Formats: structure tokens, sequence, C-alpha cells
């Protein structure tokens, strides 16, 4: 029922290699075509990738910014309120970003804000304009 | 086995069941109650045992009954029936033994036996043992036929049969206690030596051999499991199957390679897409950073939008730097994955040129053992005899196998140098017309009740015929002769004054340059105490090295030997001999094989004796006049000595049943 281990003898394969005088050498040639053509395609993509890797040379070390360590404080300043409103205008409902901009208000505090001042800051109007973009 | 079961096995018989044969002669018993079958079976086994335990002296029915105990020695008709059946069909009192009852004063019936081959000689001894008149007709000047033995001085070497293929149920066991044959085992270790004279390294030798054995199983699988036994309109040879298998192995190796490099490109193209993302990020990053500088340029105090801008851009930029850092983690994972795929590639090739060459020597050993190119063997059927293989070490006859035929011929009437040219068989008898081989004109005629033809299949195959059958042999028989295979193999005897090879190694191989010449001088035997080396030719090569002179062949031989043991260690041979069996007119080849398009069943067709048309039209169906025996007639042991021997014993039995009747069948 089973070929010896490491011999591979398919019904379909047998018919394929036997059907002609040299359907056998045919099949084993077109596998040398496929093989050499894939090895060529590897060369193109190795070369292509090597160029793109030299475009990224230097990493992004020149563009990275050191980190601000500020502690999440419950008091809104008017500064911070205004930051918020603009941050909304630009960021819609993304709390992580708005928290990151203000730099001393946790994500919760921001949602809170959203409801607290919604009336006085028309966070409605602000948000439907964010949507317009 | 051992005990009585040991006799039954040692006589190629199941200890615990009745054979098809025995059913025919004891159909009362085998249709009867179980209990009596086991009595019979014990008796058979027991009598066999006795014969075997001392095969140098005839075993009488009296001495047999005397050794039995009750219940088994009660029914003495049964004991008699058994002992007679065994006597008749050569299971006991066969070969060379001290007869107790001297031979019948008067003989009955007359049988002419063509050829004092081992089959011939075996039959003859039996028939004359049975008391029938027997005369043997041998074209050759000596008995043995394909058992030829070269002798000169103390050099002794078979150019014909050399080996007893195991003693486990081999009748030649019996013979060997009757004739003193210097039986000696064969150490099966065979070191190879490439083209150049370099021993093949154990690494390779083991790898290649295993691949061989694997390839064989493969064929067997193609045969039975996939039914690849007929290709196109023709049958498939072992050769084609092996090619197709090997083609499919090289195919796989490329398929492996293909899908492995296709992994690499599919990965490489992921990496490519990742790098384009990474570059277009690095560009938005440069640009954002610039904007964030330009927005920190504006100096405090600044209004709130300006402050927003700085903070905004600061956040937008650290988002993108975060994203880019996680792309560069990804990049590292792929780039190492690719270094691992580069590191672990599938094998480059199925087999190298050096590998294939070694694999060819393993095929040449197969070609030698079958005596023919694997392109001639039947895929399905070549191996069919392998089931009946004997158990035990293979052995050589050290003092020459001819000792056996010679000893068998003692006491027989053998006409040497008498070349049968025509066999005439009719309802009323037979005449055989021979000539003298020395003098083609001088003519002999022999008349007899029956003719036993041991003519080698090569001969029976001859066109135009060396022997003429009157009337012609039936189409069913001629087609059997035509379909069956007769092969060729050759030996080169190299007799040297001093031993320069390894005295503890019986045989070593030489690997051929090409596929074409793999068989050519591919193997050497050192079995003889004396300093003799045998070189064997096989496969397609044997058939061609018959056309090359001995000086040239011995040349090529020494070449190879010098290459393996060095120019100053290999003398000239004192004596050289080279077989050509396909040339020999009395063999016309070496032995049989199961050609493609042929079945084990043809070996039965060959044994089937022939019954002539009636003399007077509308007269009763006559007796069967012509009988065949020999290596090519025994389906279960072809191409062997023991096979022949057995076939001889079988026709002797059948002939005497015909011509002296069977007392046992009642
Ligand atoms: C090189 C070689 C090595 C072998 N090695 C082994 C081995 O190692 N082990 C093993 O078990 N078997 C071996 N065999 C096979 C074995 O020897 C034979 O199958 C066996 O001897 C067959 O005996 P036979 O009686 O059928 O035919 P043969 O022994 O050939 O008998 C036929 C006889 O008929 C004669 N004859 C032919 N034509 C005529 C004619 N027209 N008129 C009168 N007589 C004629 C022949 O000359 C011969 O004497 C080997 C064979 C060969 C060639
Ligand atoms: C007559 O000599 C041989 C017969 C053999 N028969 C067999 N039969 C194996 C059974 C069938 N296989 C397809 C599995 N195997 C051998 N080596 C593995 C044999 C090896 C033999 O000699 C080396
Ligand atoms: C299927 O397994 C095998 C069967 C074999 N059968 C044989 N048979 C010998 C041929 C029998 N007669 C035609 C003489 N020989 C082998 N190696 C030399 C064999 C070798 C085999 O594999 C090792
Ligand atoms: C059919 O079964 C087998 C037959 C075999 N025949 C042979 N013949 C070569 C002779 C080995 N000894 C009897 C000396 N060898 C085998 N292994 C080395 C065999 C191994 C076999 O299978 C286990």
């Amino acid at each position: 029922r089973k070929p010896p281990k490491g011999m591979f003898l398919s019904q379909e394969d047998v018919e394929a290699v036997s059907a002609n005088a040299t359907a056998a050498t045919t099949v084993l040639r077109q596998l040398d075509m496929e093989l050499v053509s894939v090895k060529r395609q590897i060369q193109n993509i190795k070369q292509t990738n090597s160029a793109l890797k030299e475009k990224l040379d230097g990493g992004i070390e020149p563009y990275r910014l050191p980190e601000v360590i500020q502690k999440c404080n419950a008091r809104w300043t008017t500064e911070e309120q205004l930051l918020a409103v603009q941050a909304i205008r630009k960021y819609g409902r993304d709390f992580q970003a708005i928290s990151d901009v203000i730099g001393n208000k946790s994500v919760v505090q921001v949602k809170n804000f959203f409801v607290n001042y919604r009336r006085r800051f028309n966070i409605d109007e602000v948000l439907q304009e964010w949507e317009a973009e | 086995p051992s005990g009585v079961e040991g006799a039954a096995f040692q006589s190629r018989l199941p200890h615990d069941r009745m054979t098809s044969q025995e059913a025919a002669c004891f159909p009362d018993i085998i249709s009867g109650p179980q209990q009596t079958q086991k009595v019979f079976l014990f008796i058979r086994n027991r009598t066999l045992q006795l014969w075997l335990d001392n095969p140098k002296i005839q075993l009488t029915f009296e001495a047999t009954l005397q050794q039995l105990e009750a219940p088994y020695n009660s029914d003495t008709v049964l004991v008699h029936r058994v002992h007679s059946y065994l006597e008749r069909h050569g299971l006991i009192n066969f070969g060379i033994y001290k007869r107790i009852k001297p031979l019948p004063t008067k003989k009955t019936g007359k049988v002419i036996i063509i050829g004092s081959g081992v089959s011939g000689l075996a039959a003859a001894r039996q028939l004359q043992s049975f008391g029938m008149d027997v005369t043997l007709l041998e074209a050759r000047d000596r008995v043995g036929g394909r058992v030829a033995t070269f002798r000169k001085g103390n050099y002794v070497a078979d150019l014909g049969a050399m080996v007893v293929t195991g003693l486990g149920g081999n009748p030649m066991a019996v013979v060997s206690k009757q004739v003193n044959m210097e039986l000696a085992k064969i150490k099966q270790k065979c070191p190879l030596y490439e083209a150049n004279g370099q021993a093949v390294p154990k690494e390779k030798d083991e790898m290649v051999e295993q691949e061989f054995n694997r390839l064989l199983e493969a064929t067997s699988y193609l045969s039975h499991q996939l039914d690849f036994n007929v290709l196109n309109n023709k049958p498939v040879s072992l050769g084609q199957a092996l090619e197709v298998v090997i083609q499919l192995q090289e195919k796989h190796v490329k398929d492996e390679q293909i899908e492995h490099w296709k992994k690499i490109v599919k990965t490489q193209e992921e990496l490519k897409e990742l790098l384009n993302k990474m570059v277009n990020l690095k560009e938005k990053i440069k640009e954002l950073h610039q904007q964030y500088k330009e927005a920190s340029e504006v100096k405090p105090p600044r209004d709130i939008t300006a402050e927003f801008l700085v903070k905004s851009k600061h956040r937008d930029l650290t988002a993108l730097c975060k994203e880019y850092d996680e792309l560069a983690e990804t990049q590292g994972k792929l780039e190492e994955k690719l270094q691992e795929l580069e590191a672990n590639p599938p094998s480059d090739v199925y087999l190298s040129s050096r590998d294939r060459q070694i694999l060819d020597w393993h095929f040449a050993n197969l070609e030698f053992a079958n005596a023919t190119p694997l392109s001639t063997l039947s895929l399905k059927h070549w191996d069919q005899d392998d089931d009946f293989e004997f158990t035990g070490s293979h052995l050589t006859v050290r003092n020459g196998y001819s000792c056996v035929p010679v000893a068998l011929a003692e006491g027989l009437d053998i006409k040497l140098n008498t070349a049968v040219r025509q066999v005439r068989y009719t309802a009323s008898g037979c005449e055989v017309i021979a000539v003298n081989t020395r003098s083609t004109s001088q003519t002999f005629i022999y008349k007899c009740d029956a003719v036993l033809c041991t003519l080698p299949l090569g001969v029976l195959k001859q066109q135009p015929p060396a022997v003429q059958f009157v009337p012609p042999l039936p189409e069913w028989k001629t087609s059997a002769v035509q379909r069956m295979g007769f092969g060729n193999l050759n030996k080169v005897v190299l007799c040297f004054d001093r031993v320069f090879w390894d005295p503890s190694v019986n045989l070593f191989g030489h690997v051929g340059s090409t596929t074409a010449s793999r068989g050519e001088l591919f193997l050497f035997w050192n079995l003889y105490k004396a300093p003799i080396l045998l070189a064997l030719v096989a496969g397609e090569a044997a058939g061609i090295m018959e056309n090359i002179s001995d000086d040239v062949i011995v040349g090529r031989c020494l070449a190879i030997l010098k290459g393996i043991f060095g120019s100053s260690a290999v003398p000239q041979p004192k004596e050289t001999v080279v077989s050509r069996w396909r040339a020999d007119p009395w063999a016309r080849g070496s032995y049989s094989y199961v050609a493609a398009g042929s079945s084990g069943n043809d070996y039965d067709l060959m044994a089937q004796p022939i019954t002539p048309g009636p003399s007077i039209p509308g007269a009763p169906q006559p007796i069967p006049r012509l009988f065949f025996a020999g290596e090519h007639t025994i389906r279960n042991y072809p191409a062997t000595v023991h096979g022949a021997l057995l076939s001889g014993l079988r026709e002797a039995g059948r002939i005497a049943d015909q011509f002296l009747g069977a007392m046992y069948t009642l």
C-alpha cells in the first residue's frame, strides 16, 4: 500500500512520465526552466531590496524626539482646554492622540471632558466638521 | 524446523498438509476424516526422516515399517502406499545409494534420454532404479552439461554451475552426503573498487546499496500496487520500471527545489513590500520633523494655535516613529527567516555520476544473477522463484562440481559424442536419430517406448532447428519456448602462482565506467584454496565479450586487477580459460529467465509431456510418448542444478507411472 519511505511514486506522475517516448525528458526539462527562471526572479528581488535597504541607510535616528514624562493632572487649565478643542477638530474622536497632545491628561479624563464641556465647546459642531475632512 | 517436521521441510513439503500430488494418489485419505490424514502425514514425514538421516543406503519398505510404532504401524497397506509413492517421486532412494535388493534381473520398457545433463542423469538413475531400460544420448564428450569444471594441474574451477544456493530443503544436501563434495561457505562481503582502482568509501557503498534495494521495492510497488505491468501494447520489463522509478526520483528532487526557492521569492516579495512602506514612512518622517522644527522656531510667548501646532506635530511624528520601529522589527524577522531558508536547502541531485556508476554495479549484479539485461526480465514475474529459496549459507564446491554428474553417471549407459538430430514419436513408439559429432555422416537409430528430452532451452529455441520433431511440437509448446527467456553469463578463470588479493575476502567488485559496460568484468571470486581468481561478465556485456579474443579479455582483466592491487603485485596468469555459453552449440546460452511477456506458467507448459495422434484413425487415445525435463521445466526452481535434478526425478516418476503403472494409487 505504501512506497518505500523516501521514494515518491504517484499514479498521476507515472502516467505523466510514461505517456510518450520522451514525455519524461520533457517534464524534467520544464522543471529546469521553472527552476532557473525562479532563481533569476530571486536575483531581481535581492538587488531591488538591497537598493531599498541602502535608501533607509541611517535609520530614523536624526528624526526621533526625546520623551516628555509629564504626570496626568486632574485640573484643566484654559491652555489645556484650548489644546483639547483644537485636538478634537484635528483628531476627531481619537482619545489616545488627544491625550498624547495635551501630555498630562489620561484617556479617561479626555472622555470625561468630552461630555463635561460638550455644551460650552459645541464638541458636536467641532466633531461634524472633523467628519467633513 | 526439527524432528519429523524437519524432514518435511528438508524435502520441500508442508509437514502439516497434504500436497496436490498426494491428493491425486491418496484421494481416499484427503477426502476422508482428519484423524487418518494426520496418520498419513506422520507416516510420510517419518519415512522421509529415515531416508534423510541416512541417505547413503536404500530404505526398504520392511526397514520402514520396522521403525514405525502403533497406531502408525497398524495399517500396513497405508505404510506401503506411502513408501512406494515416495520412492517413485524421488523423495527417497534418489541419488547414489547402496541398494539392498539387487536390481531386477529383467528390465521392462525402453527409454531414450536426450542429454546427460543433471536432469538427464537424475532421471536415468531413477528409471534404471525402477528397472526400466535407459540409454542417454550426449552430444558433448562428457556428462554434466552446464555443470562444467575446468581442471589442469591443481587448478580446479567451474565455468558452469559453482554454487549450492543454501542447504535448507535443498536436495543437493542429500547428494552431498552421498558424494564427498568439499562444500565451503561464501563470505558475502564484497568491497567495490571504482573505475580508477579506489575502494569505494563505506559512506557511499552503504548509501548506494540502500538506494538500490529501495529502487527494487519501488518496482515491485509499481507492479502490484499500481498495476504498471503493461505499457503501450507491450509488457513492461524490470528495466523500464527502474527507469520510470528513477525518472520520478529526479522529478521529485527538482519539485523539492522548485517549491523551496518559491518560498524564498514569496518571502523576498513580502520584505520588498515592507521596505516600500518603510521608505515612504522615512519620507513622511523627514518632512514632519522639518515642520516640527519650523513650529518650534516660533518663539515663546506664542498663542495657543501655535502651541497646538508644536504639540500636535510632536505627537504625529512620535506615532510615525513608533510605527516605523515595528516595521523594522518585522524586517528583522523576515531577514533571519531568509537566512535560515538559504541555510537549509533540499538536495541538489537525485544521484551523481559516481553514485549512478555504483548503482550500475548493483544492477550488473542483478543482471548476472538473472543472466540477462534487466530490459528483458518481466517486471511482475522475474522474482517469482524467490519464495522457494533455500535457507543457509551459499556454498562452493571446492573440488569442482563435475564430481556430481560424474558420480551420477556411474552405472549408466551413456552414448558420448552422439548428437540427436531428430525425434520421431508415434502412437506405437519412438525412434531417435543421432549422428556422431566427430563424424557427421555416420548415423545411429534408437527405438524406444518413450523419449525424455533434457535439451536446453537454448537448443529448443534454435532457428533453424538443431533438432527436428516428428511430428512438430504443438503451437502451445513452441510459443512457450519462444516466450520464455534464455540468458547468458560468462566466466574468466585466472590461475596464478601466488595469492595477491585478500585471502579472507571471497569476492570483490569493479565498477564500470559507463552504463553500457557495467557488467563487463564487474566481479571477482576467490573461493578456491589454490590461487585462482574468477572474473564474471554479465548483462549486455556477456553477449558481446564472446566476440573478443581471450588474450584481449585477460588483458582488460589484468588492467582492472593492477589498478586495484598495483602494477608490481599482479603477475602473468599461468593458465587462462574463458567461457562462451551463448556460442556453445549444446547449451546456446547459460540458463533461463522469465522474459517480459512471459509467466511462471510457461515453465509448466515446458514440462507437459506430448501425446501423438493415433496411428489408425479413430483408434483409442494413445499413451504420451514425449517427455521434457530440465532447468527450464521446473517453475519453482528454475535455472538451478537442484532445479534440474528435481525435474529429472519428476519425469522419471511420471514415466514409470505411465509404463510400469502405479500400485500406490489404490
Ligand atoms: C555459467 C553458469 C553458472 C551456473 N551456476 C549455477 C550455480 O552456481 N548454481 C546453480 O544452482 N545453478 C547454476 N547454473 C544452472 C545449472 O547449471 C543448469 O541449469 C543445470 O546444469 C541444468 O541441467 P539440464 O540437465 O537442464 O541442462 P544441461 O545440464 O545443459 O543438460 C543438457 C544436455 O544436453 C546435451 N545436448 C544438447 N543438444 C544435444 C543434442 N542435439 N543431442 C544430444 N545431446 C545434446 C548438452 O550437451 C547437455 O549434456 C549455471 C549455469 C551456467 C551456464
